[PDB]
């Protein structure tokens, strides 16, 4: 469907999650006028790739906390925590 | 504004 809603769980690595994020409140939108947090890069054969994350996915929630209204730095901080796993709910435009 | 990207 138009927006596929997926729940993806990244098994963290000492090198991180293997993704780059773009966007955030007050920053230049990744697409349209949407200030949300988006996956802009996925490292091939990295943790996020193994978890099924894809470029263009919109990040709605990280470890059960909404990113609604999040500035870029908040999203970065949310993804640089100590947990060995990162659960994210994303919307994927098909 | 600025188009921010951060590797994570």
């Amino acid at each position: 469907i138009e927006e596929e809603e997926l729940t993806l769980t990244i098994l963290r690595q000492t090198g991180g999650l293997g993704i780059s994020i773009a966007g955030g409140k007050g920053s230049t939108p990744y697409k349209g006028d949407d200030e949300g947090i988006f996956i802009s890069r996925v490292s091939e054969e990295g943790p996020a790739a193994r978890a099924g994350v894809r470029v263009g996915d919109k990040l709605l929630e990280v470890n059960g906390v909404a990113l609604q209204g999040a500035e870029h730095h908040e999203a970065v901080e949310a993804l640089r925590g100590a947990g060995t796993a990162v659960q994210m709910r994303v919307w994927r435009e098909r | 504004g600025s188009y921010l990207v951060t590797s994570v």
